[PDB]
C-alpha cells in the first residue's frame, strides 16, 4: 500500500515562480505530480492500494485506502478546503492507519508531499517502509533555510529507508513531472516474468512486486530476486503441503506484449481474451483438483502457485513463496530430492490413490509422541502410580499392559535415583495382593507378589534388578481354565 | 567476531553436583498413594530435584529446536563424568536417563576423597572449547576468509553451595579457568577459544531452611564470562526456576489455548472444558505473562489451505497431564484447530492454528488483517477469459501424473548416470508438454478415446515391448475407424476425408514430437506413416 501525505499549509500557496514564468502555487504543482502519479498507478499498478492523508495545523485522512484512482483523483482538487480534526503528527496518523487495515507485516510506501518550510516518534515506521519526500521547492530554497537538512533527517530516523526527491532548477511543471517519473520508476514499476510449465508459458505479472530479501548479513549478504522464469517443477496435493508458512503472497496474472515488450484500450483485452491462456488454464485445473503447483524461484529457492482456498471469494491464481534454502518444509524433505512418481518403484500415491508419501516424519520422536516420564507435578507422580494399579487389578488379563507401565516407573526412578519411590510402590502393589478379592483369577496374586518382590529389589541398588536394562518379567505359571473418571480424556464435539 | 546461531544457546553445559550431600531430602513431601492406612508420603533427594529440573528444561528445549542447540551434561563428585556429547546424535534424552540411572544416587555414607562441584565446573570450561559438528561445519565453509564463527556456551550449575564467600570462590575458579584454557584453544587447531561465557550458578536447598546463599544479579566477571546466582528451595520451587531459564536462555513465550471442550469416554455429565499451555519460540506472538488463545471448535467444511507467515515447533508444558495429552493426540491423529485471538471488538479474529506434520505440532501464525490480493480480477475479464473451452479436466490429470514424492538419496543413477530427482520431474513436464493443446476445439486425437493408449505412453524416454504394441494397436484401430468412416471430434467448440487427414496429420505431430527418444519411437512412427491415409 501507500499513503499520499499532502501538505495543505499556507506556504504551499506562494508561486512557484515570482518572475510569473508559469501561474502554479505550490500546491498546483503537487497536484499534478500526483496525478500523473495516480494516473500511472490507475493503469500500470491498478492493484496497488492508496490512501490520502492531508495535514496543516491538523491533519485528516481524506481518502481511505483505495484502488479508485478516480476518486484520489478527484480528491485533488477539493483538498484545501478539506476539515481537518486530528492533533497528532500526520506521521502517527499514518502508522495508526497503515496497521489499521493492513497489520505490521505488509510495506508500504509513503509520499510526502511538501515545500518543507520550517511518546513514541513516529520514525522509524512500525512497519517495512519508503518515505519518499517530494519538495515542492527547489534545491536552492530548502538550502538557503535550512530545510533541506530536516527532510534529510526524516529519512536518516526512517534508517535511510526512502529518498528525497529535490528539484536544482526552476520549480516548474515539466520539473515537477521529472520527478513524480523518477518516484514511479523507482517505486511503481510492475514485475514482469515468464510463467513456464515445460513448454507451456505465459507472460505475467507478479503483484505486489515481490521484496528483495536477505537471508544472513554475515553468512549471505546478496540480496535475493526471484527468477523471472517462473518454472514449474511439478504438482503437489494441497493436503500435503499444509499451510506451509511463506514469505509473502502475490497474484500471478497475464499480461498483453507486443513485439517491444510492450503491454497493450477498450479494444486490447477484447482480442487478448479471446486468446487461450496458460494462466486460465493453470489456475483452474489448480482449484478443481485442489493442488499446489512447485515453483523454482532460484537455486535452492522454491514457492507455490495455487488458487483462492476459500469458495466464497472471487478466486485467481496467486504465488507464495517459501524461506530460501533447500529445505524449507520438513514434511516434504529437501526440495531437490522431490521427484517424478514415474522413477519410484511403486506408487507412492497408491493404486486406488488413497495414499500418499508425504508427510515425513521427523527422525527422532517428540516428547509428546512417545512415553515420557515427569514426576515434578505431584499430580503426575499420582497418575503414574494409578495406571500401574488400574492394571495390577485387571489380572492375569493385562499382564503386559502391567509389567510395561511397571517397568517404566522402575527405569525412571533409577534414572532419577528416586529409589524411595520404588520400595513405596512395592508397598502399595503388596497391599492390593492383601486387599485381592475371592473371585480373582489365581494368577493375580502371584503376579502382585512377584512384581513387589522385583521392586523392592531394586531399590537394594544392589546390582539386582536394580540395572536399568533388566526389566522385571511376570511369572510363567501354568494356570490351565477360564475406566471411571480416571480414564483418558477426550475432545466434546458437542457445544 | 559474530554469532549467527552460534549464540550462547548453542551450547550449553549442564554440571550437577553428585557429591554426597546432595542425597539430603528436599522435605517436600509426595503424596503418592490417593485412597485403610494410606502409605508413608516420600521426599526426594536434593540430587534427584536437580536432575528432574534439568531433564525437563531438556525436553522443552529439544522439542522446540530438535536442531542446532545442543547440551552437555555433567555431573561432579569426586570427579567429572560427561555423559553425552557435542553430536547431536548424543542429543538424546534416553540415554541420558541411562546414564543418571548408572551413576546413581549420590552415596550418603562415603566419603570420597576430593570432591567438589569444581571438577565438573573446569570439565565445563573445557567442553566449551570443543568444536560442535555445526562449528566445524561453518569454519570448514568460512574457510580462512572468516573462521570467525563465534563460540559462546552456557554453564548451569545446580549445586549446594556452603556461603556467599563460597558461591564467589566458584565464579573466580571459572573465570581463571576460561582464561587458562582460552590459551591453549587458541594454539590447538581443533579447538576454539570461548568468546562469551554465561554462567548461571543455581544454589538449592531443602524446604525448611533459610539459604546460606543469597541471589546475585548478574555481573560481568571477564570480557569473556559474565555470572548470575540464585538461590531456591529445591522441589517444585527449583522446577519453576529452570522453567522460567528455559524461556529467557531461548527466547520462548507460553500460549495456553482456552475452552478446550472436553469429556470422559465413560461418563455421562463429564463435558467440561479446559486450559493447556505451550511453549514455543517468541516469534509466533509477533504480529500480536502468557497469550491466551480461544478453542475454536472445527467444522468439517473449513479452507484446506490457510496462509501462514510462519510456523512454529511447540512443547506442551505439562505433557503427561490429561487436558494436554487430549489435545496433543488430538493433533497428532490428523486434526487441526484453530486459534481466536479474544478481542471486545466483535468481529472474530482467528490468528494462529495448531497443526501437526508427521507427529511433530506447529504453531502457524495466520493472517488476521485485510489481504492486499482481496478482490482480485475476474479470469473472464483478463487474456483468454473469454475461452470458453480450455481443457481444465484433462489438465488436471496432467497434474496427478505429475505428482511430486520425495526420494531418499540425494541423486539415484538412470541410465548408468546419477540424476537430481527434482531434475528428472522438471524434465518430465518437458516431456509431457511438448504436444499439449491448452483447449478442446484445438485438438482432435486428445477428444479421441482410441488414441489415448498411444498418447499416454509415446511421451515416455523408452517404450516397453508392450507399449509398442499398445502404439500399433491404437494406429491400426484409427485405420479401422477411417475405413467404417467412424465420425471424428474435430467439431465446433469438414469432409470425412479432410477429418481423417487432419487426424493423421495431428498423429504424427504428436508422435515426431518424441522420435528422438528411442529407436522404439522411431518405429511406431514408421508404423504410423505406413497405415495412415496420404493425399
Ligand atoms: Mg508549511
Amino acid at each position: 500500500p501507500t499513503v499520499v501525505v499532502m501538505d495543505v499549509s499556507l506556504s504551499m500557496t506562494r508561486p512557484v515562480s515570482i518572475e510569473g514564468s508559469e501561474e502554479y502555487q505550490r500546491k498546483h504543482l503537487a497536484a499534478h505530480g500526483l496525478t500523473m502519479l495516480f494516473e500511472h498507478m490507475a493503469t500500470n499498478y491498478k492493484l496497488e492500494f492508496t490512501a490520502l492523508v492531508v495535514f496543516s495545523s491538523l491533519w485528516e485522512l481524506m481518502v481511505p485506502f483505495t484502488r479508485d484512482y478516480n476518486t484520489l483523483q478527484e480528491a485533488l482538487s477539493n483538498m484545501d478546503d478539506y476539515d481537518k480534526t486530528c492533533l497528532e503528527s500526520a506521521l502517527v496518523g499514518v502508522c495508526n492507519i497503515v496497521q489499521q487495515e493492513w497489520g505490521g507485516a505488509i510495506p508500504c510506501q509513503v509520499v510526502l508531499v511538501t515545500d518543507g518550510c520550517l511518546n513514541r516518534f513516529p520514525l522509524p515506521f512500525p512497519f517495512p517502509s519508503k518515505l519518499y519526500i517530494m519538495c515542492m521547492a527547489n534545491l536552492e530554497e530548502l538550502q538557503s533555510t535550512d530545510s533541506l537538512e530536516c527532510l534529510e533527517r526524516l529519512i536518516d530516523l526512517n534508517n535511510g529507508e526512502g529518498q528525497i526527491f529535490t528539484i536544482d532548477g526552476p520549480l516548474c511543471l515539466k520539473n515537477v513531472q521529472s520527478m513524480f517519473g523518477k518516484l514511479i520508476d523507482l517505486a511503481y514499476t510492475p514485475f514482469h516474468a515468464v510463467l513456464k510449465c515445460g513448454h507451456l508459458t505465459a507472460d505475467v505479472q507478479v503483484f505486489p512486486r515481490p521484496e528483495p530479501f536477505v537471508v544472513d548479513e554475515e553468512i549471505d549478504p546478496i540480496p535475493k530476486v526471484i527468477n523471472t522464469d517462473l518454472e514449474i517443477v511439478g504438482f503437489i496435493d494441497i493436503a500435503d503441503i499444509s499451510s506451509p508458512p511463506v514469505l509473502s503472497r502475490h497474484l500471478v496474472l497475464p499480461i498483453a506484449l507486443n513485439k517491444e515488450g510492450d503491454e497493450v484500450e477498450n479494444s486490447a483485452n477484447q482480442i487478448a481474451g479471446k486468446i487461450p491462456n496458460f494462466c486460465v488454464l493453470l489456475h483452474g485445473s489448480l482449484k478443481v483438483e485442489g493442488m499446489v503447483a512447485i515453483v523454482q524461484l532460484g537455486p535452492e529457492w522454491h514457492g507455490m502457485l495455487y488458487s483462492q482456498a476459500d469458495s466464497k471469494k472471487k478466486s485467481n491464481l496467486m504465488m507464495s513463496l517459501f524461506e530460501p534454502g533447500p529445505e524449507p518444509l520438513p514434511w516434504l524433505g529437501k526440495m531437490a530430492q522431490l521427484g517424478p512418481i514415474s522413477d519410484a518403484k511403486e506408487n507412492p500415491y497408491g493404486e486406488d490413490d488413497n495414499k500418499s508419501p508425504f508427510p515425513l516424519q521427523p527422525k527422532n520422536k517428540r516428547s509428546y509422541a512417545q512415553n515420557v516420564t515427569v514426576w515434578i507435578k505431584p499430580s503426575g507422580l499420582q497418575t503414574d502410580v494409578q495406571k500401574i494399579l488400574r492394571n495390577a487389578r485387571k489380572l492375569p488379563e493385562k499382564t503386559q499392559t502391567f509389567y510395561k507401565e511397571l517397568n517404566r516407573l522402575r527405569k525412571a526412578a533409577l534414572a532419577f535415583g528416586f529409589l524411595d519411590l520404588l520400595k513405596g510402590v512395592a508397598d502399595m502393589l503388596e497391599r492390593e495382593c492383601t486387599l485381592l478379592p475371592e473371585t480373582a483369577h489365581p494368577d493375580a496374586a502371584f503376579q502382585l507378589t512377584h512384581a513387589a518382590q522385583q521392586l523392592k529389589l531394586a531399590s537394594t541398588g544392589t546390582s539386582e534388578y536394580a540395572a536399568y536394562d533388566q526389566n522385571i518379567t511376570p511369572l510363567h505359571t501354568d494356570f490351565s481354565g477360564s475406566d471411571i473418571g480416571v480414564g483418558n480424556l477426550i475432545i466434546d464435539l458437542d457445544a | 567476531e559474530f554469532m549467527k546461531i552460534f549464540s550462547e544457546s548453542h551450547k550449553t553445559v549442564f554440571v550437577v553436583d553428585h557429591c554426597p550431600y546432595m542425597a539430603e531430602s528436599c522435605r517436600q513431601h509426595v503424596e503418592f498413594d490417593m485412597l485403610i492406612i494410606p502409605l508413608a508420603p516420600i521426599s526426594k533427594s536434593l540430587w534427584t530435584c536437580s536432575v528432574e529440573s534439568s531433564m525437563e528444561y531438556c525436553r522443552i528445549m529439544y522439542d522446540i529446536f530438535p536442531f542446532k542447540k545442543l547440551v552437555n551434561f555433567i555431573v561432579s563428585d569426586s570427579g567429572a563424568h560427561v555423559l553425552n556429547s557435542w553430536t547431536q546424535e548424543d542429543q538424546n534424552l534416553q540415554e541420558l536417563m541411562a546414564a543418571l540411572a548408572a551413576v546413581g544416587p549420590p552415596n550418603p555414607r562415603a566419603d570420597p576423597e576430593c570432591c567438589s562441584i569444581l571438577h565438573g565446573l573446569v570439565a565445563a570450561v573445557e567442553t566449551l572449547c570443543k568444536i560442535t559438528e555445526y562449528q566445524h561445519e561453518a569454519r570448514t565453509l568460512l574457510m580462512e576468509n572468516a573462521e570467525r564463527v563465534g563460540n559462546r556456551g552456557r554453564i548451569i550449575c545446580i549445586t549446594n553451595a556452603k556461603s556467599d564467600s563460597h558461591v564467589r570462590m566458584l565464579e573466580d575458579c571459572v573465570q581463571e579457568t576460561i582464561h587458562e584454557h582460552n590459551k591453549l584453544a587458541a594454539n590447538s587447531d581443533h579447538l576454539m577459544q570461548i568468546q562469551k561465557c554465561e554462567l548461571v550458578l543455581i544454589h538449592t536447598y531443602p524446604v525448611g531452611e533459610d539459604s546460606l546463599v543469597s541471589d546475585r544479579s548478574k555481573k560481568e566477571l571477564s570480557p569473556v564470562l559474565t555470572s548470575e546466582v540464585h538461590s531456591v528451595r529445591a522441589g517444585r520451587h527449583l522446577a519453576t526456576k529452570l522453567n522460567i531459564l528455559v524461556q529467557q536462555h531461548f527466547d520462548l513465550a507460553s500460549t495456553t489455548i482456552t475452552n478446550i471442550p472436553m469429556k470422559e469416554e465413560q461418563h455421562a455429565n463429564t463435558s467440561a472444558n479446559y486450559d493447556v499451555e505451550l511453549l514455543h519460540h517468541k516469534d509466533a506472538h509477533v504480529d500480536f505473562e502468557t497469550i491466551t488463545l480461544k478453542w475454536c471448535t472445527p467444522r468439517t467444511n473449513n479452507i484446506e489451505l490457510h496462509y501462514c507467515t510462519g510456523a512454529y515447533r511447540i512443547s506442551p508444558v505439562d505433557v503427561n497431564s490429561r487436558p494436554s495429552s487430549c489435545l496433543t493426540n488430538f493433533l497428532l491423529n490428523g486434526r487441526s484447530v484453530l486459534l481466536e485471538q479474544p478481542r471486545k471488538s466483535g468481529s472474530k479474529v482467528i490468528s494462529h492454528m495448531l497443526s501437526s506434520h508427521g507427529g511433530e505440532i506447529f504453531l502457524h501464525v495466520l493472517s488476521s488483517s485485510r489481504s492486499i490480493l482481496e478482490d482480485p480480477p475476474s479470469i473472464s475479464e483478463g487474456c483468454g477469459g473469454r475461452v470458453t473451452d480450455y481443457r481444465i479436466t484433462d489438465f488436471g490429470e496432467f497434474m496427478r501424473e505429475n505428482r511430486l514424492t520425495p526420494f531418499l538419496d540425494p541423486r539415484y543413477k538412470i541410465d548408468g548416470s546419477l540424476e537430481v530427482p527434482l531434475e528428472r520431474a522438471k524434465d518430465q513436464l518437458e516431456k509431457h508438454t511438448r504436444y499439449w493443446p491448452m483447449i478442446i476445439s484445438q485438438t482432435t486425437i486428445f477428444n479421441m478415446q482410441a488414441v489415448v493408449p498411444l498418447a499416454s505412453v509415446i511421451v515416455k524416454e523408452s517404450l516397453t515391448e508392450e507399449d509398442v504394441l499398445n502404439c500399433q494397436k491404437t494406429i491400426y484401430n484409427l485405420v479401422d475407424m477411417e475405413r467404417k468412416n467412424d465420425p471424428l471430434p474435430i467439431s465446433t467448440v469438414p469432409k470425412r476425408d479432410e477429418q481423417y487427414r487432419i487426424m493423421w496429420n495431428e498423429l504424427e505431430t504428436l508422435v515426431r514430437a518424441h522420435i528422438n527418444n528411442s529407436e522404439k519411437h522411431q518405429r511406431v512412427l514408421e508404423c504410423l506413416m505406413a497405415c495412415r491415409s496420404k493425399p
